[PDB]
């Protein structure tokens, strides 16, 4: 159930109307999200996927990133929320009832692009990351609708980011890789060794079924509950960066304030897109019009797909099997920029 | 080893020279290396004091401009002045060999003497010189003096003082032996193929290819064809290591790949600087030629040798649509990233992407862009550098600019390249070098890996300690001077790239700047001239394939081979491509350009100006006809539901009769405007695009050439046609002749011309500067005047950009360049708001801001930056102007109540006839939007009464034409 | 799969400005192309109705009648093409770019000497060609690439109202109750068939699916590829003939009525086949769905709209690169549109 690798042909085809930025993936139902560089947001069913479920014209630039998320709680539905080029991050509401979008509400506060959303929820309350070209991550409240706290990572605008309980990762365009605490709004920890801009960084979340980035390695590490980081590069590589422990609102350690790459995969064409974890795999796609496949133990990529998209391959990810609310099920979508996008299925 | 320079083969000359040098050295006398370039003195120099713990070599490089002042300079860091006044060594055991290249560069002055010349047999005879500031005797002690040089029949060269050379021992290095060449690069292919033993058998028939190659580049393409063509053995070994280099980041290969890459590696050293396309297939042939005799494979072309490591991990030959397709989408993403730029990628822009690529992937590798203007040369620089990771860096240098900002400016990039490691790319355009002082500092920075003139001082101390704190921080062990300032030069080697954009490379500067000596030996010049025509072919296609042209009937014209360019003719729209390459052609033709680039400005934008007007036109013409038809069906509607089955309707039906004939008119007439749109919106944009610079005369001879090129391609065109009547619509010209226009109609077509211009910032040449206050008027209040001559006008230029002002700029002969980027409308978007980079700092384009630019001085200085990027517009008095200006001002005072009677009845006519066309207007959207009974008779009760007041009104002429009659003597003999 | 029943009731209503000419549905996308009698052409979302993606005024009178189709280059950039006939005597040829999606007009076609009636398109290995018929007695057929006209010629003594084009061969339809299936590259005649005794509304072939019709009798029958073929006209019948193998450039030998439909109350309009089952729409506002196996319509769908029925748009089933949705829209001259998804 965690060892499954997709076949090398796909079964079910999606065709969309502009390039796909985002594809997301429903944690309960066999439907997919597709998002367009139009300005489109799509719903396709697993299981027939001639015609749509529902689609609007919601922002008037290119989406640039989306996620999901199935909220719950201790007194329950599904939030996505969408962030684009048009400066503005929308959030809507999926009813099942209907199988319709609903629209809940615009947010604002960026002075740029917003090109990363990262939705989590901690005791009964859910939050929404932002980072923009205005190099300020705004991470936003879905309750309240206000800000919370504003902070400059990075001297270059930030690309991508990745949210771990109350830690952020952020890669930007400086080509480098920055730690910050949100809840006190300080740098942590500076990473360096590209010399490409990120393209997306994400957490290494520790897990329990024997991986060798997924595991603490000393009881710090395991009562701090994060060590190691992932993150992809216009380098055409994918680096695994770890996380020097703080002097523990941490305080950076002068003697640990950098990072250290633990693995740096290479065999891409051109620059690694996007990148997903599942198991001792690592699943990442790029411009080359090809998916590898890099397994975390040996470091070394085990299944290729040659060709998938006739363009560029923009994203994919997969289900989340860090967290015991997800059944981390056998589904992956790749979002193309040849107006397609492919899903395997088991 | 192949990349080491400090590598040489020892040949029995290259001994003999070698120690013939080291036994004149060590008898301390004078030593002077002339021969041809490339012979390999400094080779031979640096071979015989690599093995030496006794001396040390300084490396100066002599230009036309170089002072005692530049030899002192790069003498600070290695002597040291002491008091016992005298400049011995910093070292106490090496003597120092001052070593000067090409020591003939340094010019006479009015009377026949050279100051470094003199220099340096003080130097030698009286071992010192005087100290200019303290007028003191300094003694040389430990320093030994080594020239460099050419001999004196080279072109740049001159003889030097008797004096000089008596106090020097002078030495003839010669071209070696194609023999000795052959075995020289056979050890180099030696040591080449060893990375591919199973073809290590080859290695000698391409080292006599390549020899071969190199004499007979030299015997075909000599000085006299051009300037620059000038072979060396350099070449010989710039393709070996070229070679290496491809082999070394490539695949495994083949025979047929290996002769294929060293087909390309002699593309890339012999044939980029050739200018001529019978050059180029000549050595295409050559190239077929040496590889049958000496390796008895595909095509050979430049276009079919395309080589990249873009598109895998290798570097390796590529296709060229998968190539294009990535270019494109790279290209799509950089215009996203740093500036929007709609540019079509071609197949020569693939290939020069590729060769600038080759370029700034090396390691002291320079580029020296040569070509017309308008080509795609510094944004190709700027996308290469921004797909190999490096900052490009472009000297803010403009009007009232001196020696310090050049030097603040290049100080700060070797900063940032050798602390900081940013590798960065910088971009001197030809426009850049105000004077020949920025030229010797560039000569100083290429020659070198470092100016010395730049860190002088506290300058210098404070350059060490901030290299010491950077090298601590890298944690390499070094203390000493030499070491450090050695990591110093080695890191500004590795991580600076220079870029040279040269524009017309017959001007005097830019003919230095080629022919510079380090400038020449440096760079890899890349001779991108003009657009051929295959070039112009395509990206006509890719732009006027997205536009509606094709909707009439086309017959394919007989027409020869030879004078179609694009592929058969099948469409108008191939038609099209070729008419406008033959304008193109046959403008430059026209214009006496000879043998100064062509810049393709012209033709890119009569392409888009083209696109837009046929865009605009073919809507208005649907609309306009689908509106007659709708309309004529619902009068034919109403009139036979009236026969089948209440006055006033029948009235407005009887009174629709002319309304009627006029809409069966457009609609009968409607096959004959489809038959010559595309021809009228050729012509048009033509119009706009080249002949804002032309005298009636030139526009009407150019206008009769269009005509008969556009009639070969079997393309149809308005017989009556007429530019006024085409663009200038009743509102404008009623706005332009209150705002101030004269009723001349070349005036007209200016106005037109310029207030159509929403796509490139026009220029005005009105020697009256009658312009300026009729601008001012179109405006009124929100205009605002300012100049380049007048000080603070950047900030009254960026607070006008910032509220939104149309600013007119006088003295356009005085051009400022950090306006740059709002003359080539670079902007950058974020989201809705507009921003562009004036001087230092972003600045917001409010979206309502206009420029201007105004120049009263006819034959004045335009920089070619600047007028190739502008519709320039000239105002001038033609025979008709000066008639009419006469005429108003004979009738005013003759008899001023007649002219101002005359001037209000004509104004009462052409408003009249506007409120007619109104009228009609009006009467056709309300018929097309169905009380309206009782408005459609109002309407036309209204136009009978405009129409009745033109026919009172039209009873005066006679009296103006006797009036005309009677003046026009006095007009033509005034003219 | 292929043996989907449309619902009972209508999904969507999209409203137009005038009465619906021609409806073709985007083989890829929830998009629907309706054109009007005023020439103005619509791009109408699926799921927002209430606007149009993009209009523009392509023709100055009536729309006679559009097609569809997806390039499908082996090297160049796919994209589809619609051609739209009209009274103007011009068809011209757009492009769906849907990435900021508006149309753009590729080129159009000139040469008919009346008001264009049918149009139908077809896809080589690396070619496209056009193919059209009028109100003066001849089909001209046209090339994508070129923009030229490659054959003309006059197939019957009337004027043509329709014509169908798979492979070399053509069958037309005329105001006369004869048709004429003809050799394209030859332009010579190959059979003929007459039975009728109203003008013909449309003609359709029928590709073999690996059913009575689908299915070849015979080894040669495979060979040729084509046997069957339907016809319909304002008789209120539509009868499937039998066409005879000639003796092969081709050279010409009747059509046997092997099958016949009755219970039409008007004049049919357009007749549309998916599997097993054919739809068919005529004047008396109703949808009759007739299985070819028992020949007798099954479902009914009545008072769909005030007006007659224009045309229906039903996805092709033979087409490897054309994926079978299950959706189908009818237009009327009500100036609205049904649509049935799933
Ligand atoms: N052993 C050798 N004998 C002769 N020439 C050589 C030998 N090795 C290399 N060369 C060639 O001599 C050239 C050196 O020329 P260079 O010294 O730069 O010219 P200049 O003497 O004008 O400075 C090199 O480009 C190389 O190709
Ligand atoms: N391949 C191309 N297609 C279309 N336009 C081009 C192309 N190359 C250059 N241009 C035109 O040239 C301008 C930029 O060229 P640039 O590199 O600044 O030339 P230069 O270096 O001679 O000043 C642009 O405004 C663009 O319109």
């Amino acid at each position: 159930v965690l060892k499954w690798i997709p076949r090398n042909l796909p079964s079910c085809l999606i065709n969309v109307e502009s390039s796909v930025t985002s594809v997301k993936l429903h944690p309960n139902l066999p439907i997919v999200f597709v998002a367009t560089d139009h300005g489109k947001l799509y719903a396709f069913d697993l299981f027939n996927y001639t015609i749509p479920l529902a689609s609007l014209q919601s922002h008037t630039k290119a989406i640039t990133s989306m996620d999901v998320l199935f909220t719950n709680y201790t007194n329950n539905y599904l939030v996505i929320v969408t962030a684009s080029k048009d400066l503005q991050i929308h959030v809507f509401k999926w009813v099942s009832e209907e199988c319709k979008f609903q629209q809940i509400r615009s947010l604002l506060g960026h002075e740029h692009i917003v090109s990363a959303v990262k939705i989590w929820q901690k005791n009964n309350d859910v939050h929404i990351a932002s980072c923009s070209r205005d190099q300020t991550v705004k991470i936003w409240d879905f309750h309240n609708g206000w800000s919370l706290k504003t902070f400059q990572p990075h001297s270059q605008w930030v690309r991508s980011i990745d949210v771990l309980g109350d830690y952020i990762i952020s890669g930007s365009h400086d080509t480098t890789l920055r730690l910050t605490h949100w809840p006190s709004g300080n740098g942590l920890s500076v990473g360096t060794g590209h010399e490409f801009p990120i393209e997306k960084v994400k957490f290494i979340h520790f897990i329990e079924d024997e991986i060798r980035f997924r595991t603490p390695s000393t009881d710090r590490y395991k009562n701090w509950g994060m060590q190691y980081c992932v993150s992809a590069s216009r380098d055409r590589t994918i680096k695994i960066w770890e996380i020097p422990l703080p002097t523990l609102a941490p305080i950076p350690n002068p003697t640990d304030s950098n990072f250290r790459c633990v693995l740096t995969l290479k065999g891409h064409l051109s620059w690694v897109r996007d990148i997903s974890i599942r198991g001792q795999y690592l699943f990442s796609c790029a411009d080359d019009k090809s998916v590898r496949c890099w397994d975390l133990n040996t470091g070394q990529c085990l299944h290729v797909w040659e060709k998938l998209h006739t363009g560029f391959v923009n994203c994919l990810d997969l289900d989340v099997d860090f967290d015991s609310n997800v059944t981390p099920r056998q589904m992956m979508v790749t979002g193309g920029l040849d107006c397609k996008s492919n899903v395997f299925m088991r | 080893e192949v990349m080491r320079p400090d590598i040489v083969i020892p040949t029995i000359d290259t001994i003999k020279h070698e120690k013939i040098f080291y036994d004149l050295l060590n008898s301390k006398r004078g030593i002077i290396l002339c021969g041809p370039p490339g012979s390999g003195k400094t080779m031979i120099m640096n071979n015989a004091l690599r093995n030496s713990s006794l001396y040390d070599v300084v490396g100066i490089n002599f230009s036309k401009d170089t002072t005692t002042e530049h030899i002192l300079s790069a003498l600070h860091r290695h002597t040291n002045y002491v008091t016992t006044l005298t400049l011995l060594p910093k070292s106490d055991i090496k003597n120092l060999v001052l070593f000067c290249d090409e020591i003939n560069l340094p010019k006479l002055d009015k009377y026949g003497s050279q100051n470094v010349v003199l220099f340096l047999r003080q130097l030698m005879e009286k071992q010192g010189f005087w100290k200019t500031p303290e007028n003191k005797w300094v003694t040389i002690e430990r320093i030994h003096i080594v020239g460099a040089c050419n001999p004196p029949t080279d072109p740049g060269r001159i003889p030097m003082s008797e004096r000089f050379t008596r106090h020097a021992a002078i030495l003839y290095l010669g071209y070696p032996s194609g023999k000795s060449l052959s075995q020289i690069y056979e050890i180099y292919y030696k040591a080449i193929f060893k990375l591919v033993p199973e073809f290590r058998s080859y290695t000698e028939p391409f080292a006599r290819a390549s020899v071969h190659l190199y004499n007979e580049c030299k015997a075909r393409y000599s000085t006299g064809l051009q300037s620059h063509y000038l072979f060396s053995p350099r070449e010989l070994t710039r393709l070996v290591r070229g070679v290496y280099t491809a082999i070394n980041t490539g695949p495994r290969q083949t025979l047929r790949s290996l002769i294929r890459l060293w087909a390309y590696e002699a593309w890339r050293i012999f044939a980029d600087r050739l200018v001529g396309v019978k050059e180029k297939n000549s050595f295409e042939q050559l190239l077929y030629e040496t590889v049958d005799k000496y390796l008895p494979l595909g095509n050979i072309s430049s276009t079919s040798l395309l080589f990249s490591g873009l598109l895998s991990l290798d570097f390796k030959e590529v296709n060229k649509t998968d190539l294009v397709n990535f270019i494109e989408e790279r290209f799509k993403t950089f215009c996203d990233e740093e500036l929007e730029v709609p540019m079509v990628i071609h197949e020569s822009m693939v290939d020069h992407i590729l060769r600038i690529d080759r370029a700034l992937k090396q390691v002291q590798g320079h580029m020296m862009l040569i070509g017309a203007s308008r080509t795609g040369k510094t944004i190709l620089t700027r996308f290469v550098a921004w797909l190999n990771g490096l900052k490009i860096v472009q000297p803010k240098i403009h009007r009232h600019s001196n020696l310090s900002d050049f030097d603040m400016i290049l100080k700060k990039a070797i900063s940032d390249c050798s602390l900081k490691e940013s590798r960065t790319c910088l971009i001197i355009d030809e426009s850049n070098i105000l004077e020949t002082a920025f030229l010797e500092r560039m000569n100083t920075l290429l020659a070198n890996a470092d100016i010395p003139d730049l860190f002088q001082g506290e300058e210098y101390d404070k350059l060490l300690n901030n290299l010491r704190n950077k090298t601590r921080s890298l944690g390499l062990l070094l203390d000493t001077e030499q070491e450090l300032y050695d990591w110093f030069v080695g890191e500004i080697a590795k991580n600076l790239h220079v870029v040279f954009t040269i524009c017309d490379p017959t001007n005097n500067k830019s003919s230095a700047m080629i022919s510079s000596p380090a400038l020449f030996n440096r760079c890899i010049i890349n001779w991108m001239g003009d657009w051929d025509t295959k070039t112009m072919s395509q990206v006509a296609n890719n732009m006027v394939d997205v536009v509606p042209m094709e909707f009439t009937d086309f017959i394919v014209p007989e027409v020869n081979k030879e004078l179609v360019f694009t592929e058969p003719i099948q469409t108008i729209r191939d038609a099209v491509v070729n008419i406008l390459i033959h304008f193109d052609r046959n403008f430059y033709q026209k214009m006496k350009v000879g043998v100064n680039p062509r810049s393709p400005g012209y033709f890119i934008d009569g392409l888009r100006a083209l696109v837009k007007l046929v865009t605009a036109k073919y809507q208005d013409l649907q609309e306009n006809q689908r509106f007659v038809n709708v309309g004529l069906e619902k009068l034919n509607e109403s009139v036979l539901k009236v026969n089948e089955l209440l006055d006033r309707s029948i009235s407005l039906v009887k009174s629709l009769t002319f309304e009627k004939e006029r809409w069966l008119n457009t609609t009968k007439q409607f096959s004959k405007t489809s038959q010559e749109l595309i021809g009228n919106c050729i012509i048009s944009s033509i119009y706009e695009t080249y002949f804002g610079h032309l005298n009636e005369r030139e526009r009407g001879d150019m206008l009769v050439i269009l005509k008969r090129l556009l009639g070969k391609f079997a393309v149809k065109y308005d017989v009556n046609y007429r530019f006024i009547d085409y663009l200038v619509t009743l509102d404008e010209k009623m706005k332009w002749l209150e705002c101030g226009l004269d009723k001349n109609d070349y005036f007209l077509e200016n106005m037109s011309i310029v207030m159509n211009s929403q796509d490139a910032v026009p220029f005005l040449l009105d020697p009256s500067s009658h312009m300026i206050t009729v601008i001012s008027n179109y405006y009124g209040n929100k205009t605002v005047l300012l100049s380049f001559l007048e000080e603070g006008f950047v900030k009254r230029l960026e607070n006008a950009v910032r509220f939104g002002s149309v600013v007119i700029i006088q003295d356009g002969e005085f051009f400022d360049p950090i306006i740059s980027r709002l003359i080539s409308r670079e902007f950058n978007h974020a989201g809705n708001r507009v921003t562009v980079e004036i001087g230092d700092h972003e600045v917001d384009v409010s979206g309502d801001f206009k420029l201007f630019i105004h120049s009263c001085d006819p034959s004045g200085d335009i920089p070619i930056f600047l007028r190739s990027r502008v519709r320039l517009v000239h105002f001038v008095t033609n025979k008709e102007s000066i008639e009419t200006r006469i005429f108003d001002i004979t009738l005013t005072e003759e008899n001023a109540e007649m002219q101002r009677k005359r001037e209000d009845l004509i104004k009462l006519n052409t408003e009249y006839r506007l409120k007619l066309k109104n009228l009609e207007k009006r009467l056709l959207e309300e018929l097309n939007n169905s009380e309206l009974m009782v408005t459609l008779n109002n309407l036309k009760k209204e136009a009978m009464n405009i129409e009745k007041k033109l026919s009172e009104s039209e009873e005066f002429f006679p009296q103006f034409d006797n009036l005309v009659e009677e003046y026009s003597i006095i007009g033509k003999h005034s003219v």
